[PDB]
């Protein structure tokens, strides 16, 4: 009966986002009820507490990605030569294009949980200056804590 | 016993008593909703306390209890749903086999007449600016209309300390 | 207080919680959070706004200036130990 | 020390504190006349209170004081008489000698510029529906136009058992 | 309350300086001054003490990286071809171009905490003989110690 745990139930990787960038960037505002499968296991209860686990990957069609996270309340980039991706406060990450990053945003909110909110936003650039790569966010909730079972939605 | 007195409330069931506007129960209607604390806005003391201080926390205990004969039929459901998506005192005159997920209490006028519900402070957050809302279900209809009241006891409330803070 | 020694009036520093709206009449700041501040008996009041996490603050002439036969208020501001500071930003 | 706190209230001088309007003494000025509770029937809370409840019953400390330089001449006698015979909290803009026999405080400009007087219930009743008048009058006239302040804070104040009262 | 440290508040990874090399060379004299962003939070105390940690990612565009960490009070390279590329004295690090190296510099001064002071220099260069690289250098200060706190810039 492992399975019937929140952390079981919930706690498992699915692809949250995908994109697709150009030698030019790609800002997502993270929200898990763009992904229905998570939305329809996740939306049965009011307030859910949990840090994160993005395990990002990119593959090129026809190089470094430049995978910057946002915390909740900064600017996002707006263009491909912007101040945001060279701004020391905003936490990146820089992988080579074909394998794959993986990093662990803390439980970020201003009420002790999150109601089914500010979760952030993740922007992707490719550094090289002067081909296409497909980029797929894994998100996977960790350590989860459920509160009021809500009635599962039908329509 | 029989009697429960709360301030300078007095009501007969089996810090104050606020009893809401009597609906009547036809054969035809399709229910009633409550936003709580939002059908006490008007009412008296708490609805100024309400409208006074910024930020507030109160738990509910909801007596809804029918007057009628032992000769009626039919059952309602009596509900409350924490966060409710898409009135005053007047409340919302209006899938279901689930909603009894969330806190409820069957009145069946073959047996039953009244339904108590002790409602907590339910939120993300320990306190907040003035939640929870009510609803009653006729489920099987009523066969021979009767009344419905619905009495609100807001009960360990507490409010925000500023506007009452002294700078020296 | 910088104007002469000499000279005094009665000035009110009230204070509005958040979520309220601002004062209007001397009466309405009066009737709410407030210190009734001397002039001539004391140079300098010192007050600590409550925990806020953000509110009005006015002051109004309750007495006319007394001067001698235009002066000035300097206004400062600090925190107190129990202010946090959360997360970074660029 | 010089800071006395009352409630949301803070004055310096040497339950709240209800300051009323300003007065300017200038040297024709006769005086001023205060009838309590009616300088305090708008006064907020208290005004509240007042007028909610039937009856009641309260004592006063009062705090009259006269911001200036040392500078000035002249001086008020403060006098709050019991049961005054022939207004609002604008007062009544206006033997003398027999007056000290009055509870009674002189501010002279020369030596003073406060005045406090604690005013107990004095009533033929125990409890009464909402009694004494304050007088200030400029005895020696004013050499030198200077500012009155009045601070009346209410004490040890209780209010009838009615409204409040349970059935049962 | 972790982030008002001085380690927290001064101690993160920024860009400090961006060059391009080709198959010459380009050498930069340290100064933390060149960033506004790290600046403006630095000259807000007089004197303060810490030891590097330089981050270096090189990404090609149209191969190996020397770059070459120079004491303070040492020579600079002029070309390509010069002696203080192969002079021992001074350290060195040779990296494949698309990954990053990492090195960390002592507190390097002559009084004892720096002033805002003689931090030194890096030179780059590609070793191939006979393509554009973008070298991104990423300066973490550590083991920070600040001791008179200013009036902050508003200039």
């Amino acid at each position: 009966g492992s399975e019937t745990d929140v952390e079981c139930f919930l706690g498992r990787a699915a692809c949250v986002h995908v994109t697709e960038i150009q030698n030019l960037f790609n800002d997502w505002k993270i929200n898990l009820s763009s992904l229905v499968q998570l939305r329809k296991k996740l939306e049965l209860f009011t307030y859910v507490r949990f840090d994160s686990e993005y395990t990002i990957l990119a593959t090129a069609s026809q190089l470094v990605v430049q995978a910057m996270y946002v915390p909740p309340g900064a600017p996002n980039p707006k263009e491909w030569d912007d101040y945001t991706w060279q701004s020391a406060s905003n936490p990146s990450v820089f992988f080579k294009v074909g394998d794959t990053s993986r990093f662990s945003v803390p439980y970020v909110g201003l009420a002790s949980a999150y109601n089914c909110n500010h979760m952030g936003s993740m922007a992707f650039r490719i550094v090289n200056e002067h081909t296409l790569v497909k980029i797929r966010v894994y998100h996977r909730a960790k350590h989860v804590e459920a509160w009021i079972p809500r009635a599962p939605r039908a329509l | 016993v029989q009697q429960i007195t709360l301030g300078n409330s007095t009501i007969t069931t089996q810090c104050r008593f606020y009893t809401l506007d009597s609906k009547t129960w036809t054969t035809g209607s399709k229910g009633w909703c409550w936003k709580l604390p939002d059908a006490l806005k008007d009412m008296g003391v708490f609805g100024q306390n309400m409208f006074f201080h910024s930020l507030g926390r109160s738990g509910y205990t909801v007596h809804v209890q029918c007057n009628a004969t032992k000769f009626h039929s039919g059952c309602l459901l009596v509900v409350v749903i924490p966060e409710h998506q898409l009135p005053g005192e007047r409340g919302i005159d209006l899938l279901l086999g689930n909603l009894l997920i969330f806190p409820h209490q069957f009145i069946n006028l073959r047996t039953n007449n009244t339904a108590t519900i002790v409602i907590p402070y339910i939120n993300s957050v320990p306190i907040d600016s003035m939640n929870v809302s009510l609803m009653v279900i006729p489920i099987a209809p009523l066969t021979v209309s009767l009344p419905i009241t619905v009495t609100i006891a807001p009960m360990c409330t507490e409010f925000s300390g500023i506007r009452s803070k002294s700078i020296v | 207080y910088t104007g002469p020694a000499l000279s005094s009036a009665k000035l009110i520093l009230a204070y509005t919680p958040p979520g309220a709206r601002g004062p209007q009449d001397r009466r309405e700041a009066m009737l709410g959070t407030h210190v009734v501040w001397d002039i001539g008996l004391q140079s300098t009041i010192v007050m600590t706004i409550p925990w806020t996490s953000a509110g009005f603050l006015s002051c109004w002439y309750q007495t006319s200036l007394i001067l001698p036969p235009q002066v000035y208020l300097l206004s400062f501001i600090s925190a107190c130990p129990d202010f946090k500071l959360r997360l970074m930003k660029d």
